[PDB]
């Protein structure tokens, strides 16, 4: 239904504090370059570029290591852990600091981080710093942009009528199903030099992917304008890789895609593919299917979160569920979407901990209900 | 602000964030509500201000004593005083053996006292669970987090509709009642007396028809004859599934006759004829009381 | 003496909640003389300000209790005060409506709603900052009995049948909005804080009813508010020859409730002749 | 993979014509660029002779004829498409014509991404500069000095990142450049000056105007006119300053106007031409002559008739026109005056054979005459055929009107199957009208699909009146007469995708295969399709089997006794049962989509536009495929062949072809996984279609490809000797002919892409070694001075300069002789 939540506090971390400083430095790095990383060692998540990553540390170098890359760059490799969980790390990504905050309070170091991820990368070699810090020695993946399909063949007395007007307004009667169509006539006119028809070609096309993503993405908590989902079909791509809830080893996959193209041909096929979410380790309850899911945040359906002892979720926010009971009363206690409670779910057939039933708890809240399913206990099926 | 050190954060209320501190001038250890007015679009919140307003004016020995109030930029700090527990964590640290029936029987009586201070003062609590109730080593239970409370007026007009936790919502509230007044607390209690007793929650439900499902179970389906207008509130169905007044016997065992009688009382279905605090606190129940010092571990 | 108007209570009993009642007027200490600290001020613009409060609650469905707890919270921001300037007035008009909003209704107007009806003279940080300073200054003691809630209680117990019955609301709805409508044209002027918010409240509901009705509802004798009556004349006079209105009705609020929100129809056009 | 790529038929189809005094004085001169070919006649009154062919190594993207002061002749400018530029001069020596490179350089960006709308290359009038619009955001200027022989060249900002379309204009003191570009609230045209002493932009002469949303061809209005012309989808606008003259007329609304040419070099008239071939002459009529000055007074526009689907136009002198096309023929017509025939007012006189997009190809031999036949499915829409190349070279075209897409031969029966593909119109009483009779509605007998599987009944979208519709037909074509005997039309909204003409199983009657696919504009990706089985008896053509698929069949082929086909991305094996019907055998499931799909003894090879390859094999006695290796880069494939067992060649992206190897070394279970790319080469050409078959009888092989430019081109296959021998002579090759341009053979011939460039490896030139018969005996005598020729056993050092005469010659009369030009 409507959604009055100001969706911009789950994107803002709130819930992990106040005086937090907001560094507004950038870095890039050379392609194929080695460079050398320094690896934080709790974190399993696999981190695709562009999501932000909340992280709270506790244990002392970890603390030092932070402290002293601050100033020196802002990166740290986030290895993507195959299912070998124990080292066994073939590719990651790079993760640069953007909020930092030390509270000497309570006794207790703790560093409040907020990262986002910049680029993806190979490790050739993995190194041990002199106190329990794995250091990461490693190749950047480069992003093969690549040019369009009609590019090489082409007539160039054509070629000057390969612009277009302009975008439709949005979404109004003959302006999705006729301006798309004029669109695939025209920029696919010298389809018919080669041995294959017009929408073949569609297919494989940047612009027409990225729509017909949008087009999926408006049904999860319908888009207000082009303002989210950058142009940019790299950045695209990136942005709809962090909010399908597939497993692990699908992720893996799809960040070794190098092109965009491919990128959104593999997010558009397992996007009408997928039919349900299952419980992971229990795999007979049938927990949500695609159509009770809603993005509650700008970042998409699914976001990483931290829990009080640091451990990070990627929590997807769900409309309904089945088979879950709750365990406890709720609590508003340190709660990742602010006006909410939560209260711990576990599945009806292995107790196995599937995520939590959030509440409302202020006055004049839109969603009363809804529940957030941590995607390390979701698998996703035919 | 400088005076107080921080020692350990106690949790979340109906807003900000409670730590512990000591204050360095006398030594004493107090706890302090925090409130970010920055992230507030709406300034100081509501409940802040109407929790300021009513602890100010309610000064009992059975209610949390707000001592000083201070304002250090955008962070407004409540200083309260300090309790060493709540009722929720004694009572799962004695699931086993459990509370005496001597120490249940001065918890209620205290908690009637505090109720009935309130409600002389015009005071709608709207808040009463087992994470409010503080208690101490010294056997004293207190109300806190006033942040849901609201000086009801007199007459009384409609407030806000869906209040207290579902566990602890009265029946009227639950039906869409136009007017709830005082009794509402006075069924918290209640839903609290058989908590201390059965040593789990009365009514777990985790939806309002749920509750209201569970209600009718343990109580009966109520008619025009035992409350008036039933069929006239805006939330009742004629479909819902006829229960016979489940016997107190068995909802509530290890207590006797005059307690399933004030427990009856307490679970009244109509408001106007559910016990007061203050009728209630002249029950034969509250002939032989004391006040015995819990032991609480942790 | 204020004997015990009120009947035998069950939820409470009846001589703590009246003490109480009677212990809250004393501890409120308001100041007919607050103007005179200030120089450059009149009578006459804090009449203005608070008719333009009206006007925004009845623009806005506030309740009677939102805008006389506004206007409780200006005399008493005021008496601590000293050399404000008109310019800032309105500000803390609305500031103080705004503090009382948070404190009765359901569902506050928003803050850039509050701000939009000042038209631009003030912003939403000016209105966070002054009513941040209001609850300091009146040191958070923001829960006073209005004008109006002492009206409410003299109707109920005016009107009772059942006998107990007092929290649930059993009156006419015109003799109410009638003697709310004499207390607001009251209200506009400065001296009358001289008297009592309670004794306000009876002597302008004597003036639309019988010399028992209100001793057996207020518990007041006649000489403690003869000077009460003696005042009010004028504004008894002026309303009673402009004629009373009608219990008009407002969209989204039900017709039980209409009485209880703020009617502004025009007051300084009776306010001058009351005061000639 | 030492192979040995060669053209057998140099492109055909014409991509710039140019006209202008460059032999003589006094002379008029065409220049005809095709892909890499410049063609230089002298036009006369007899018509067209063809006096001097060059080839440069490079793709000529623009070309202009500019003469500057104190010049005799007309100097050439030619920009190929890898960015590198050259100023040209012809002269002749008494008996021997040579292009001399007046200047030469290399001109594109070190950073700079290239722009969409193409390259654009504009010379001042009167010659001060060069102008070019190669990358967005930035116009780069060519000073045109006596001393700019290295062809230094400055770049100004341009502040519209979207240019349409750019011109110089005419009488004016400094340069001016006038272009149609869009901003994202609309579409303007305005003005710049070029500042050369302080190189920048200074405000032009006229103001910035808002002009039609599809406006996209400014022309230059010459003296005494002067101004612009705008010319869009809806009107022709004329722009002099403060003077503007618009008109709309109803003619030019059924086609977009795409070519145009000046026909009077007053500018009185104009030549243009649209996307369906017909052609208008636009009419600027002075009427003005005012008391100093001449001006507009109107802007009539009229038909004149229709001629070949136009690329380019040039008008010849005395009313000869010449058409260039890229679809079709080319052709040379004139324009009468007061002709009007039918309505008409020009005349076919002479067609120039073009080879044009080769869509698909099949190879034709029974007897060994010649051992050859390419017959190839050419052109598209009015213009599509299918042409029969023949050695004895003869090249017989059979129109029909109709696009033609795949081809296949079938020798039992004499005829060949041809796909089809013809555009109708929606009628407003409802159904297809068609444009022109093609051969698929005028065959000898007809026939229409009347399967009733294909129920649907999910939207149907009867579509608006005026909505192009695409219906596919199978065409049984006779290999004598080449008459249409048969025409089968598929159901609605049916692509059909693939064809093979095979026998199936144990049976001995040979099929049609057909593959479609259901195509709806809602959907996508199609998610339905058929399989269909014909067989063409004493005159009939009968569909013997049907078979659903959920998803298109992009390609199938005959695999030892049964088919296998591609259905979206699984590849499935079917079995063709003893009851006439097709069983489903075998199923392979792929990430990527199987476009590309051929088999050789029990592998296949599969592959999808991204150029990611895989390769599977059949096990016999297990029943499914095994995937052996897989290569995946991305890049787009236009054709993939398997060479032999181990070498598989493909074409990729900036006309670039690759050879990758499988298996060696086989370390780790891995390496044999990896398929390792071997060669690589830089074709210049769109290769579309990639088969077998020799076409003429130390090279073993022999594969030939058809591109979308015309050409025609065989590799082979090499040894280790032979390779390096020929990869030797081909550098001292280098050092011993000069290029038209100072273009290195290794830049031209090197492998590039707009994200990496490396030089050509496993891949020797045919066309440069086959080169060293037309160099003389001293300079051929430098070449193989310090060789070891080796053969017997010794290298016998000198190799005699006759020797190697013998071993290029040899290699010559693998592929088709060259006509001579002239
Ligand atoms: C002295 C004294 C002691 C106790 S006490 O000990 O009873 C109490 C301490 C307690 C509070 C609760 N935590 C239990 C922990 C359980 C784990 N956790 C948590 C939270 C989120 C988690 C998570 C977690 F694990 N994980 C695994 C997740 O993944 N997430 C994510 C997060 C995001 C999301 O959205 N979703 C998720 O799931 C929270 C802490 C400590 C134990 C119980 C009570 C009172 C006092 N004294 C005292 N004196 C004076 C006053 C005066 C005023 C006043 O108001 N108060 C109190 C303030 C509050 C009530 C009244 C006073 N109080
Ligand atoms: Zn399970």
């Amino acid at each position: 239904n409507i959604i009055n939540f100001d969706t911009s506090l789950p994107t803002s971390h709130t819930y992990l504090g106040a005086d937090m400083e907001e560094f507004h430095g950038r870095t890039l790095h050379d392609d194929d370059s080695c460079q050398v990383i320094p690896v934080l060692p709790q974190v399993m998540m696999i981190l695709i570029p562009g999501q932000t990553l909340p992280l709270q540390l506790f244990h002392p170098q970890e603390v030092s290591m932070v402290r002293n890359l601050i100033q020196k760059d802002r990166t740290f490799a986030v290895l993507a852990y195959s299912n070998v969980q124990e080292r066994e790390a073939q590719f990651g990504t790079t993760a640069e600091i953007y909020a930092y905050r030390e509270e000497q309070d309570f006794g207790i170091e703790i560093v409040k981080v907020k990262a986002i991820g910049r680029q993806r990368f190979k490790v050739l070699e993995l190194r041990t710093q002199s106190d329990g810090i794995q250091q990461a020695k490693v190749q950047i993946l480069p992003e093969c942009v690549l040019p369009s399909t009609m590019s090489a063949v082409q007539l160039e007395s054509l070629n000057k009528c390969q612009i277009f007007p302009s975008k439709p307004v949005s979404r109004e009667d003959q302006c999705s199903y006729k301006w798309w169509q004029k669109y695939q006539k025209r920029k696919f006119h010298c389809a018919n030099l080669t041995s294959w028809p017009r929408w073949l070609y569609s297919l494989y096309d940047a612009e027409t992917l990225m729509d017909r993503i949008k087009k999926q993405l408006r049904e999860w908590d319908e888009n207000l304008k082009d303002d989210s989902l950058p142009s940019n079909p790299i950045d695209f791509s990136y942005r709809v890789a962090a909010c399908l809830p597939i497993d692990d080893v699908l992720r893996i996959q799809l960040l070794k895609i190098g092109s965009a193209i491919q990128r959104l041909r593999c997010e558009l096929d397992i996007m009408n593919k997928c039919t349900s979410l299952c419980c992971k380790q229990c795999q007979e309850t049938e927990i949500t299917t695609k159509n009770e899911i809603f993005s509650l945040s700008l970042c998409g359906p699914m976001a990483a979160y931290v829990n009080p002892h640091g451990y990070v979720h990627e929590t997807l926010t769900v409309y309904k569920a089945c088979n879950l009971n709750l365990i406890g009363r709720p609590s508003t206690e340190h709660s990742w979407f602010p006006g909410y409670a939560w209260t711990v779910a576990q599945c009806k057939i292995c107790a196995s901990h599937i995520g939590w039933k959030f509440t409302a708890t202020k006055k004049d809240m839109s969603p009363q209900k809804f529940w957030g399913l941590t995607r390390s206990a979701l698998l996703p099926t035919i | 602000m400088e005076n107080f050190q921080k020692v350990e954060k106690i949790g979340e209320g109906t807003y900000g964030v409670v730590y512990k501190a000591r204050n360095k001038l006398t030594g004493e250890v107090v706890a302090l509500k925090k409130i970010r007015l920055d992230t507030e679009t709406e300034g100081v919140p509501s409940t802040a201000i109407r929790e300021i307003s009513l602890l100010k004016e309610l000064n009992h020995p059975n209610i949390v004593k707000l001592l000083d109030v201070i304002h250090t930029e955008n962070k407004l700090y409540l200083v309260f005083e300090f309790l060493h527990q709540d009722l929720k964590k004694f009572m799962d640290a004695s699931a086993l053996t459990g509370i005496p029936l001597p120490l249940i029987k001065s918890y209620l009586f205290q908690l009637l006292q505090g109720l009935a201070f309130c409600h002389s003062h015009r005071v709608l609590h709207r808040d009463l669970k087992p994470q409010n109730l503080l208690i101490n080593t010294e056997g004293a239970i207190k109300l806190a987090d006033f942040g849901l409370a609201r000086a009801f007026g007199v007459p009384v007009r409609t407030y806000t509709h869906e209040v207290v936790t579902l566990w602890y919502r009265a029946p009227e509230i639950l039906l869409g009642c136009k007017y709830y007044s005082t009794a509402v607390d006075i069924w918290s209690l209640g839903c609290i007396f058989a908590e201390m007793v059965t040593r789990r929650a009365l009514f777990p439900g985790d939806s309002e028809i749920d509750q209201l499902f569970r209600i009718f179970r343990t109580l009966g389906t109520p008619d025009e004859v035992v409350w008036p207008g039933v069929t006239s509130m805006p939330d009742y169905k004629p479909s819902f599934p006829k229960w016979a007044r489940q016997d107190f016997s068995k909802v509530v065992p290890p207590l006797d006759e005059d307690g399933r009688s004030l427990l009856s009382q307490m679970l009244h279905y109509d408001p106007n004829k559910r016990i007061s605090a203050k009728a209630a606190l002249a029950h034969p129940f509250f002939q032989d009381v004391t006040k015995p010092v819990p032991h609480l571990r942790l | 003496s204020r004997g015990s108007p009120l009947p035998v209570l069950s939820w409470a009993n009846r001589e703590e909640v009246w003490k109480i009642m009677l212990n809250k007027e004393k501890t409120y200490l308001r100041d007919q003389h607050f103007l005179e600290q200030h120089p450059l001020l009149q009578p006459k613009m804090r009449a203005i300000l608070l008719d333009w409060l009206m006007e925004v609650c009845e623009v806005y469905k506030l309740h009677r209790e939102t805008f006389y707890l506004a206007q409780d919270f200006f005399d008493r921001y005021m008496a601590t005060q000293e050399n404000v300037v008109k310019t800032l007035l309105q500000l803390i008009g609305i500031s103080s409506l705004f503090i009382a909003a948070k404190l009765e209704e359901i569902y506050p107007p928003k803050l850039h709603q509050f701000a939009y009806v000042t038209d631009g003279a003030c912003s939403g940080d000016e209105i966070l900052t002054m009513e941040l300073m209001i609850m300091k200054a009146l040191k958070w003691r923001l829960s006073p009995l209005t004008i109006v809630s002492w009206l409410n209680v003299y109707m109920q117990v005016a009107y009772l049948n059942d006998l107990h019955e007092v929290l649930l609301p059993q009156y006419p709805q015109q003799i109410f909005i009638q003697i709310a409508e004499l207390l607001d044209l009251c209200v506009l002027d400065v001296d009358c804080l001289e008297f009592p918010y309670g004794i306000l409240a009876a002597s302008a509901l004597y003036h639309f009813s019988s010399s028992e009705l209100m001793q057996k509802v207020s518990g007041y004798q006649w000489c403690d508010i003869e000077n009460c009556v003696k005042w009010m004349v004028p504004f008894a006079m002026v309303i009673r020859e402009t004629g009373s209105s009608k219990l008009k009705h407002f969209r989204g609020v039900a017709d039980e409730d209409a009485h209880n929100i703020q009617t502004h129809r025009d007051s300084l056009d009776l306010l001058d002749k009351a005061r000639a | 993979s030492y192979n040995y790529v060669v053209t057998a038929q140099k492109p055909t189809a014409v991509n710039g014509c140019v006209t202008g005094h460059f032999t003589s004085a006094e002379d008029l001169n065409l220049l005809i660029a095709k892909n890499t070919r410049l063609e230089i006649y002298v036009v006369t009154a007899e018509g067209l002779r063809p006096v001097k062919e060059v080839g440069m190594y490079g793709k000529i993207a623009v070309m202009e004829l500019f003469r500057p002061k104190g010049e005799s002749k007309d100097l050439l400018f030619i920009l190929t498409a890898k960015y590198n530029a050259c100023i040209l001069e012809y002269k002749q020596s008494g008996e021997s014509i040579d292009i001399i490179t007046r200047a030469h350089g290399n001109v594109q960006d070190r950073i700079g991404r290239p722009s969409e709308t193409g390259i654009i290359g504009i010379i001042d009038p009167e010659c001060r500069m060069i102008g070019l619009r190669l990358y967005d955001g930035l116009f780069k200027v060519i000073p045109l000095d006596r001393d700019n022989k290295e062809l230094k060249a400055f770049n100004i900002r341009l502040e519209e990142l979207h240019v349409i379309d750019v011109k110089f204009l005419y009488g004016c003191q400094a340069p001016t450049i006038c272009f149609v570009y869009q901003d994202p609230q609309g579409r303007h045209v305005k003005t710049y000056e070029v500042s050369l002493r302080e190189k920048e932009f200074n405000k032009g002469p006229w103001k910035q105007e808002n002009v039609e949303a599809e406006a996209s061809m400014v022309i230059a209005v010459p003296e005494p006119f002067g101004g612009a012309i705008i010319i869009g989808q809806e009107s022709i606008t004329y722009h002099n300053g403060d003077k503007y003259l618009a008109i709309a007329p109803p003619i030019i609304k059924q086609s977009t106007i795409v070519c145009h040419n000046r026909v009077d070099p007053n500018g009185s008239r104009y030549l243009l031409g649209d996307m369906e071939g017909r052609l208008f002459m636009l009419l600027l009529e002075k009427e003005e002559q005012m008391d100093g000055t001449v001006t507009l007074k109107d802007l009539r526009v009229e038909l004149l008739g229709e001629t070949s689907i136009a690329e380019c136009l040039t008008y010849l002198d005395n009313g000869v026109v010449f058409v260039g096309s890229r679809l079709g023929d080319s052709q040379l017509v004139k324009l009468n005056v007061d002709s009007n025939e039918q309505g008409s007012y020009v005349v076919a006189m002479e067609t120039f054979t073009n080879l044009g997009p080769i869509v698909d190809m099949c190879v034709v031999d029974l007897e060994r005459q010649g051992q050859g036949q390419l017959v190839t499915c050419s052109g598209a829409f009015k213009e599509g055929s299918l042409r029969i190349i023949r050695n004895g070279l003869h090249i017989r075209t059979v129109p029909l009107y109709e696009s033609p897409r795949k081809i296949c031969y079938q020798e039992v029966s004499q005829c060949f199957g041809v796909l089809s593909s013809r555009i109708e119109v929606q009628d407003t009483s409802g159904g297809t009208t068609a444009l022109r009779p093609s051969a698929s509605t005028q065959a000898l007998s007809s026939s229409v699909s009347s399967s009733k599987l294909f129920s649907s009944s999910t939207a149907p979208h009867e579509t608006s009146f005026g909505e192009e519709v695409e219906v596919h037909n199978l065409l049984i074509i006779d290999q004598h007469t080449f008459e249409v005997l048969h025409a089968h039309q598929f159901l609605q909204n049916e692509y059909a995708l693939s064809l093979v003409s095979c026998k199936l199983g144990k049976d001995p009657n040979t099929y049609f295969i057909v593959g479609t696919a259901m195509v709806y504009p809602e959907e996508a990706e199609p998610k339905q399709g058929r399989i269909v089985v014909f067989q063409y008896s004493d005159g009939k053509l009968q569909t013997v089997a049907e078979k659903e698929v959920k998803g298109a069949v992009y390609s199938m082929v005959e695999f030892n006794g049964k088919l296998l086909a591609s259905i979206n991305s699984t590849v499935r094996l079917y079995e063709w049962t003893t009851e006439k019907e097709l069983r489903t055998e075998c199923n392979h499931y792929n990430n990527i989509m199987a476009l590309y799909l051929k088999t050789k003894g029990d592998f296949i090879l599969v592959g999808d536009l991204m150029r990611s390859v895989l390769l599977l094999a059949y096990k016999p006695m297990e029943g499914n495929f095994e995937e052996i290796a897989r290569d995946f880069n991305p890049n787009w494939m236009s054709a993939v062949e398997i060479l032999d067992d181990d070498n598989f060649l493909g074409a990729e992206n900036a006309f670039n072809l690759f050879v990758c190897q499988k298996d060696s070394a086989a370390t780790t279970d891995e390496e044999r996984q990896h398929l390792q790319e071997v060669g690589l080469f830089h074709l210049g050409e769109f290769v579309n279609v990639f088969c077998h078959g020799s076409l003429v009888m130390p090279t073993q092989g022999s594969v030939l490809f058809g591109t979308v430019n015309g050409m025609i081109g065989l590799v082979t296959s090499l040894s280790e000797s032979w390779y390096n021998l020929l990869l030797d002579m081909q550098n001292r090759l280098n050092k011993v002919i000069k290029s038209v341009g100072k273009i290195e053979h290794s830049f031209w011939r090197s492998f590039h892409t707009e994200r990496k460039t490396e030089p050509a490896t496993g891949f020797i030139d045919g066309d440069l070694i086959e080169s060293f018969l037309d160099i003389s005996r001293p300079k051929m005598q430098e070449v193989v001075a310090n060789l070891q020729y080796d053969d017997g056993s010794g290298m016998k050092r000198e190799a005699t300069a006759d020797d190697l005469i013998k071993v290029v010659e040899e290699l010559t009369r693998i592929h088709w002789s060259h006509p001579q030009f002239e």
